[PDB]
């Protein structure tokens, strides 16, 4: 009900501004706009209340404002741990609390890193069960977005493909998985299969064969 | 000093009903309302509604109207939220949140205006038509080593290597959710390598040595 940009980004020590666009019934006619910071797997943490006030313990770097129907949050002197999801919320006429969609803020400390790809063939055990699974393991990439494309010989295959989301690793890089389900007959009929991982324009490939 | 303790994770069939708890400490229980917020996986915060524990009056968001019930028990300082007629779209984390008091006297603190300053850890809820099933474990070997943990439900699975003696160079990947309702993950290592795959929900433990 409150509109935020899906993502924003800023370099350490620089600044970023997060917009929150609503209605006159909420952000427009009331000074009851909140901001929440949410780190992964953690409950939100109130950062701003009443458009510009800050709860005890919130540094002055988080600066709230609004203009008409659009409220904004600016964060200054960006540090790594400002990286999080930021949500706005407001009172809305008729006794309701309304939220924004949230904005994933990234802070640009880590260098861009290409994924390491490992492609595994199906096990002889699994073939005995008349099933075959190709496992493509993708690690150590930053930023955390890849697309995955599979190929039988030179021909692309999208049937039977299942790909996870990116997940942050312990070293702050990202990981992901893709599985290609095949019949034993399909596995044996082709010269080879390949898993192609595209990351920020550059593709890394691995291949396996019966 | 204010702690909000939510009940444990839930796994639920469609059409079922859940009832989760939020135990409260650190402040006078009946002086603050209590809010419930839903958060679908990788999606936004969505308000469910509130209860005033002083009079037991509630207010539910229109999106959950008819399916949700919030109740409070002043004897145990606990707020409950019940969600009826569940479907997989209700797979989400569910938070309770205590209104933030910006006023000079913190009485009948509704939370409509000044946000919520203390939240419970969240209660994860999975709604799936699938049922409990233990994994099959297959070697992963080239032509880098590991095990494929195939077709289990529900989360989680623990994977160690050589009874935990092997910690260096081990990478266990988050599972993929197949369209079949089952999960499959891989764990890899980059003189003998043995999987220790634990799936407590199905009471399955598999030890798998890989060449």
């Amino acid at each position: 009900a409150l509109t935020q940009p899906p993502s924003a980004s800023g370099s350490p020590g620089q600044s970023v501004t997060i917009s929150c666009t609503g209605s006159s019934n909420d952000v427009g006619d009331y000074n009851f706009v909140s901001w929440y910071q949410q780190h992964p797997g953690k409950p939100p943490k109130l950062m701003i209340y009443e458009v510009t006030k800050r709860p005890s313990g919130v540094p002055d770097r988080f600066f709230g404002s609004k203009s008409g129907n659009t409220a904004s949050l600016t964060v200054s002197g960006l540090q790594a741990d400002d990286e999080a999801d930021y949500y706005c919320s407001s009172y809305a006429g008729g006794n309701s609390v309304v939220f924004g969609g949230g904005t994933k803020l990234t802070v640009l400390g880590q260098p861009k890193a290409a994924p390491s790809v490992t492609l595994f063939p199906p096990s002889s055990e699994e073939l005995q069960a008349n099933k075959a699974t190709l496992v493509c393991l993708i690690s150590d990439f930053y930023p955390g977005a890849v697309t995955v494309a599979w190929k039988a010989d030179s021909s692309p295959v999208k049937a039977g493909v299942e790909t996870t989301t990116p997940s942050k690793q312990s070293n702050n890089k990202y990981a992901a998985s893709s599985y290609l389900s095949l019949t034993p007959e399909q596995w044996k009929s082709h010269r080879s299969y390949s898993c192609q991982v595209t990351h920020e324009g550059s593709t890394v490939e691995k291949t396996v064969a019966p | 000093e204010v702690q909000l303790v939510q009940s444990g994770a839930e796994v639920k069939k469609p059409g079922a009903t859940m009832k989760i708890s939020c135990k409260v400490s650190g402040y006078p229980f009946t002086d603050y309302y209590m809010h419930w917020v839903q958060q679908a996986p990788g999606k936004g915060l969505e308000w469910m509604g509130l209860i005033d524990p002083e009079d037991g009056e509630t207010n539910y968001a229109e999106k959950f109207q008819g399916r949700v019930t919030i109740t409070a028990d002043t004897s145990t300082d606990t707020v409950y939220m019940e969600l009826s007629s569940l479907r997989s779209e209700d797979t989400a984390v569910y938070f309770c949140a205590k209104p933030h008091c910006s006023s000079r006297t913190c009485q009948r603190v509704s939370g409509y205006y000044f946000g919520m300053d203390v939240w419970g850890q969240g209660t994860l809820v999975t709604v799936s038509s699938a049922s409990t099933k233990g994994p099959s474990v297959f070697p992963l070997a080239p032509s880098a080593l590991g095990c494929l943990v195939k077709d289990y439900f529900p989360e989680p699975v623990t994977v160690s290597w050589n009874s935990g003696a092997l910690t260096s160079g081990v990478h266990t990947f988050p599972a993929v959710l197949q369209s079949s309702g089952l999960y499959s993950l891989s764990s890899v290592v980059t003189q003998t390598y043995i999987c220790n795959v634990n799936h407590k929900p199905s009471n399955t433990k598999v030890d798998k040595k890989v060449e």
